[PDB]
């Protein structure tokens, strides 16, 4: 029909570098590809809003045309934001119908990618995460379920949005007709695996910056369950680092330990591992490191970090006798360290604390001389004079503790940046331990003075 | 696992009360916690959760809360208030001690006790009146107050009998510590000459007070008299704070031993027995491991002042089996005084430790003064002239005379210090043509000894011309007359203090060492039986002039009733027109060194402490 | 004419009473008198308590039990600087003031 | 003197007291140190645990104060001094209510542990903040684990013991 000839004439306009005559030409036909020729002529012309309106009729006439679907929304985004630009990014394809709609899942993944950029550029962070999670679910659900992780939606955020959850094995627990590899083949036609890695990165980042660190950890564990990245040990290490970072920052210290234990055992001497491993095992209730620290110390008897750290475990177990030798042997290697001169001078005070009395003075002066080397190494500080106060409080020597605390109140906080002044400030703890001294001494008024002025917070 | 709860806790507290009462029958009247545990199971079958061991600790965990501890004490008092619930338990002289009767009587007593203390109220039926006035008009209303409920201390009663009594209370103790050598060196007749100045009534009163509180034990030898009694084991229990007396003087003995090495700037060093080839020419004092406990506190304090340096020589083997998975070789150390204090240590707000005098002469005149009212011209004119040759304006002269007039008017009684300060609070400010403050004016009258701080139950000032009954009159050894304030640590002859009694002052430091920050009204009342309470302040006055003790004050808190909010502050006692009465005390950083230097390490008075 | 609200949250704590369930049961009579005086009186199931006001040394922070559909949880509810320390009284029809035996 | 006032004694739900050692200017700042309502409720769920007060809750290396839980019989009494002035004279009337029964009190009695700030001291005595380093506070592995930095390894708790020992320069034969 004439529409074919007029479309050829419409192409003949572009063969002379013209677009605007498509508008009369279409107006002679209508009373689709002709609306697309008209819409894209309007896009080559300045009439971007009329192009979008014409693309509206295209999408109304041909909603399956992915390029029109994208073009309408992207032009609406170009015309403004927020201006209902995410409309006409509806896939309208059904998860039961994937026996054929797996082909349409190519469009769905492409649409979700585009939609994700509109959400991200708008700042609808939760909706952006929803597109990322749905895409990653389509990619990786065959491991999330093996991680016993599933996807749900709820209004708990104030609107119906998606979240990851663990599922109980009583409900759900840890490739027919080649469907999984067909899904893999069609979806890898959109995104190469490095973009699946980029999706992993983007999702983890967005989950972290949304403070949904718990769900990032669930995604990480599911991604570690994804063998086809877990087999790339560089990716695995990077996932482990994210998994550790999330499990630290959500305070799931039990889950954090399971990661940091692996990294340390592979790199027995890097300091910025041991610095983190210590605090994870400090906040976690799990005792499991005690046997682990024996195994690694027997593995690496020279290792200074373990030599002190194994001392911490025995000292925490109350076996001050065997603990001390591991601090002192550490101190032989790094004598100008306040912590090791502290931990030894503190250990002899634990020993002197016990019910036995034998030569107890010799243990105390061996205790307090090593604390003087701590103080001398550390310099005059709130920390330095407090800790000798508490050390002399533990032994009940409160005729000396009282002056170590008063000195620490008269001395201003450790200024260095990174944490706010009232959080470096020990004024509270030392006013409290004085308030315990004063309360125990029957002086409520002086205890009250301290809590009113120093402990107002 | 075990989970205790309010129900079993309450019954256990009753079993604790029953245990406390039945401890008066048999020491450890329970056969084992089983007897309680049976009552627990019999009352609460869920006590199958709980072991007999858990009972033995739970009976000691709960008492950690003062409110629950007070709840125990009040209910125990409400038991002890009525003999009828205990008499048949306590009065039995037969069946006194066997496990079956002890078990049976314990259960029976607790079963009876559960009739007095019960989950539903004894009497929910009572009529109770409409308001406080109606309440007291109808009912006598009574409750258990705390054993600490008291008012502040106050001036004692008006009689010369009270003046005699409040000196005699410690003249007796000035005998009780004397050895036979003192009883010979100041002979029996010479102390009888002293005691016969005081009436038998107040003597019986003072001895009864001492005897009633078990402060006195009968002497064995082969009115009160020196041969009659001595400081009881419990009297020493008053002063025998857990710190053994020897520490402080042993801690000076360490310091004085240390001066044998002189002084040096050598930093501390920590070194291997593996490096015996490296030595500081061995010029350091070796520490006596398991030396007397003063060797421990001396190093602890000298570290804190930054005034000592140490060679801690430790081998490569503190641990004999160190290679094992799972014997302490305690290790030698050597010391030397520093030349100069380490930077920024706890500078003691006091004279340098080397500057001190290391002798008994350091004790203030308070402990050695002799008073002599005849030492100066009787006429006020001499003291007016002394103030006229001082900087005093005539406004200060009449102000001083205005202050003096009140004190001389009371005769043998004295104006208490706080009464005087209120009455002449207008003289505080030194304005209005004054040049002197009230405190300077009264201090001048005291220092020019028109006045004496004769004390009593609280600080009172009296005219020097009439202070006599507040002072002991005695003689030095043929003899010469002397007069002094009576104190337990002063010699009956008045000529001297007793250095062996100053274990009282060593104990006083150990008191404030055990309870640093103790408020004065609790410290002074603690000695309520033993020490005439002003004498507690003079020991505190002493230790502060030695530098061992620091006084501090708070301004008195306004009552917390009726939507008030506490005026909670420290103060520096600036004023009388507004008060600052709550003084409290702290030890100073070096009190053991500052005290020990004063006293020779002679054998302590404490030997009676053996059971 | 004029009316105004003034308030304070006095925490009351009771003593001289053991193995009790009074607070669960006593509501049948529950009365307070002299509340603004120095020694207010509490009548409770016709038990009678007397005491003095005291400052809390710390702030006493009071939380309410709450339930999730069951599991117990807490919510913050109050804080108070001020507290009332109480002792069970004894009565006999006979005068002024509660006698406290030291 | 006015008559006794009848009081609505709710008995509605029990109340739990935390004797917080401080003066609470604003509850939004106090509650984080107890670990919040989530924290104290979890510690109310198991009486073998102890309530831990972190006086410096922004710092991971804050070793906490520990509570002892106790039973008690207690009530929260809201007084309402319904004040008036009336023809004219000022007047006062009372309303009051007892909001609940306080069965339980947490008292802080264990002294604050030893505490060691996140600052290294080089042998030259200069202080270096690891708070810029070890806090992991930016989630993208802010503490890059292989970096050359000081070892900072405080023991999990610097003491097991929060009460003073009976030692007073005292030996015994035992």
């Amino acid at each position: 029909d004439m529409g074919d000839l007029y479309l050829d004439v419409a192409e003949a306009f572009l063969d002379v570098g013209e677009y605007n005559s498509a508008l009369p030409l279409l107006s002679a036909l209508v009373c689709a590809v002709v609306w697309l020729r008209h819409a894209e002529c309007l896009k080559a012309l300045g009439y971007m809003e009329r192009a979008a309106e014409s693309y509206g009729k295209v999408v109304d006439l041909a909603p399956l045309h992915l390029d029109a679907r994208i073009s309408l929304s992207t032009l609406q985004q170009q015309l403004g934001q927020p201006e209902k630009a995410l409309e006409a990014l509806e896939p309208m394809y059904d998860p039961d119908t994937l026996a054929q709609d797996a082909n349409a899942a190519q469009q769905e993944l492409k649409l979700l990618l585009h939609r994700s950029t509109l959400l991200f550029s708008q700042g609808k962070m939760y909706g952006y995460v929803d597109t990322l999670l749905t895409m990653l679910a389509m990619l990786l659900k065959v491991a999330m379920n093996r991680a016993q992780v599933c996807l749900i939606s709820s209004s708990k955020s104030g609107e119906r949005h998606l979240y990851l959850i663990k599922v109980s094995r009583d409900k759900i627990s840890d490739s027919a007709n080649c469907d999984a590899k067909a899904i893999f083949a069609v979806l890898t036609s959109v995104l190469t695996k490095d973009d699946w890695w980029n999706l992993l990165l983007k999702a983890i980042y967005s989950l972290c910056d949304l403070s949904r660190f718990q769900e990032a950890e669930l995604l990480v564990d599911s991604s570690l369950e994804y063998y086809s990245f877990y087999d790339d040990r560089q990716k695995r290490k990077e996932l482990e680092y994210f998994g550790l970072s999330a499990a630290i920052l959500d305070k799931n210290f039990r889950k954090a330990y399971n990661y940091i234990r692996i990294m340390v055992m592979e790199n027995v001497n890097k300091p910025q591992l041991w610095n983190i491993f210590n605090q994870v095992t400090m906040h976690s209730q799990d005792v499991r490191h005690h046997r682990f620290c024996l195994r690694l110390m027997l593995k690496n008897p020279e290792n200074h970090a373990l030599c002190v750290l194994n001392g911490h475990n025995a000292f925490v177990s109350g076996s001050f006798k065997h603990a001390l030798g591991q601090y002192v042997q550490a101190f032989r290697t790094h004598p100008d360290e306040p912590l090791y001169s502290f931990c030894i001078g503190l250990t002899f005070i634990h020993m002197a604390s016990q019910k036995y009395v034998l030569r107890r003075h010799a243990l105390i002066v061996q205790g307090f001389s090593f604390l003087n080397r701590y103080l001398s190494l550390r310099g005059p500080c709130q920390e330095s004079f407090y800790n000798l106060g508490r050390g002399l409080h533990q032994l009940g020597l409160i005729h000396l503790a009282i002056h170590y605390y008063q000195k620490a109140l008269e001395l201003p906080p450790l200024v260095v940046e990174g944490i706010e002044l009232d959080q470096l400030d020990l004024r509270r703890d030392i006013a409290y331990n004085l308030s315990l001294i004063y309360q125990s001494s029957g002086n409520t008024g002086m205890a009250q003075t301290l809590l009113y002025t120093y402990c107002s917070i | 696992r075990v989970t205790w709860s309010m129900q079993e806790d309450g019954l256990l507290v009753l079993c604790r009360i029953a245990s406390n009462v039945l401890n008066t029958k048999v020491k450890g009247p329970f056969v084992t916690w089983q007897v309680v545990r049976d009552i627990l199971h019999a009352t609460f079958e869920e006590s199958l959760d709980k072991t007999s061991h858990s009972v033995g600790r739970r009976a000691r965990y709960i008492v950690k809360n003062p409110q629950a501890y007070l709840n125990y004490k009040v209910c125990l008092a409400e038991v002890y208030q009525d003999k009828a619930l205990v008499g048949d338990f306590m009065n039995r002289r037969g069946d006194y001690d066997d496990p079956k009767v002890c078990a049976n009587e314990f259960k029976e007593f607790v079963e009876k006790l559960k009739e007095k203390f019960s989950s539903a109220l004894r009497n929910s039926n009572l009529e109770i009146p409409d308001t406080l006035q109606e309440l007291f008009a109808r009912y006598r209303v009574l409750a258990i107050g705390d054993e600490k409920d008291q008012t502040r201390k106050e001036d004692e009663l008006n009689s010369v009998d009270d003046i005699h009594f409040l000196v005699l209370q410690n003249l007796i103790q000035s005998t009780l510590a004397l050895s036979d050598s003192q009883m010979k060196s100041y002979q029996s007749f010479q102390t009888f000459r002293l005691y016969r100045e005081y009436k038998d009534h107040v003597l019986v009163k003072a001895f009864m007070e001492c005897q009633k509180r078990s402060l006195v034990n009968r002497r064995r030898v082969n009115p009160f008299v020196p041969m009659s009694y001595q400081l009881s084991q419990t009297y020493y229990r008053i002063f025998t704070w857990r710190f053994p007396s020897t520490i402080c003087t042993e801690s000076f003995q360490f310091l004085d031993r240390m001066r044998a090495a002189g002084k040096l700037d050598q930093p501390d060093r920590f070194s291997f027995k593996d490096q015996d080839n490296n030595e500081p020419t061995n010029d350091m004092v070796a520490f006596s491991l398991d030396g007397p406990g003063g060797n421990c506190v001396a190093v602890l304090t000298l570290f804190s002042l930054g005034l000592i340096s140490v060679d801690v020589r430790i081998p490569e083997q503190i641990i004999v089996v160190d290679s094992s998975m799972v014997v302490v070789n305690s290790c030698q150390m050597k010391f030397q005084l520093r030349c100069t204090p380490v930077p920024a240590r706890l500078r003691p707000a006091a004279a340098p430790l080397e500057e001190l005098t290391m002798g008994t002469s350091c004790l203030p005149d308070t402990f050695t003064k002799l008073i002599n009212p005849q030492e100066n011209t009787c006429s006020l004119e001499e003291f007016v002239l002394q103030l006229e040759l001082s900087g005093y304006s005539p406004e200060d002269l009449t102000a001083a005379l205005e202050i003096l007039e009140a004190i001389i008017a009371t005769g043998c009684f004295g104006i208490d210090k706080e009464e005087l300060r209120r009455r002449f609070s207008a003289l505080e400010k030194a304005g209005g043509g004054r040049t002197r403050t009230f405190a300077d004016c009264i201090q001048a009258l005291l220092e020019q000894h028109q006045v004496l701080e004769v004390g009593g139950n609280t600080a009172r000032l009296v005219a020097m011309g009439s202070a006599w009954p507040w002072l002991l009159h005695s003689v030095r050894l043929d003899c010469e007359s002397v007069c002094f304030i009576g104190r337990p640590w002063r010699v009956v002859d008045g000529h001297l203090n007793l250095p062996v009694c100053k274990g009282m002052m060593e104990a006083m430091l150990y008191h404030i060492m055990t309870r640093p920050g103790i408020p004065e009204s609790s410290l002074l009342r603690h000695y309520q039986g033993v020490l005439q309470p002003v004498a507690v302040l003079e020991l505190l006055q002493g230790l502060e002039s030695l530098g061992c003790i620091r006084k501090r004050w708070l301004r008195k808190p306004r009552p917390v009733s009726l939507f008030s909010t506490p005026v909670v502050e420290e103060v520096e006692v600036p004023s009388s027109l507004d008060e600052s009465p709550m003084a409290f005390y702290e030890p100073t950083l070096d009190c053991t060194l500052r005290l020990g230097r004063v006293f020779p390490h002679e054998v302590n008075w404490n030997k009676w402490i053996h059971l | 004419e004029d009316e105004e609200e003034e308030e304070q949250l006095v925490l009351v704590e009771l003593s001289g009473i053991i193995d009790s369930d009074f607070l669960s049961k006593c509501e049948n009579k529950c009365k307070v008198l002299g509340i603004d005086t120095e020694r207010p009186i509490l009548q409770v199931d016709s038990c009678v308590f007397a005491g003095e006001y005291e400052d809390t040394l710390g702030t006493c922070v009071i939380f309410e039990e709450n339930v999730e559909h069951n599991k117990t949880v807490l919510k913050y509810k109050c804080h108070t600087m001020k507290k009332l320390s109480m002792t069970r009284t004894l009565l006999t029809e006979k005068i002024g003031g509660v006698e406290w035996l030291q | 003197l006015g008559a006794a006032v009848p009081v609505e004694l709710r008995r509605e739900r029990r109340m739990v007291c935390v004797e917080y050692p401080g003066v609470v200017r604003d509850v939004a700042k106090m509650l984080p140190t107890l670990g919040g309502e989530e924290g104290v409720s979890r510690i109310y769920a198991d009486p073998t645990k102890r309530l831990e007060l972190y006086f410096r809750p922004k710092d991971p290396y804050c070793h906490p104060v520990c509570a002892n839980r106790f039973s008690t019989s207690s009530l929260l009494l809201r007084i309402r001094k319904r004040t008036r002035r009336q023809k004219a004279h000022s007047e006062v009337t009372f309303d009051m209510e007892i909001l609940g029964i306080i069965s339980t009190i947490y008292k802080f009695q264990g002294m604050s542990d030893f505490q060691y700030l996140a600052v290294h001291t080089e042998a030259g005595g200069k202080h270096t903040s690891m708070y810029d380093k070890v806090l992991m506070l930016r989630p993208e592995k802010e503490a890059f684990f292989h970096q050359e930095l000081p070892l900072y390894i405080p023991p999990p708790i610097f003491s097991r013991l929060d009460a003073p020992v009976d030692y007073f320069y005292r030996p015994e034969t035992q």
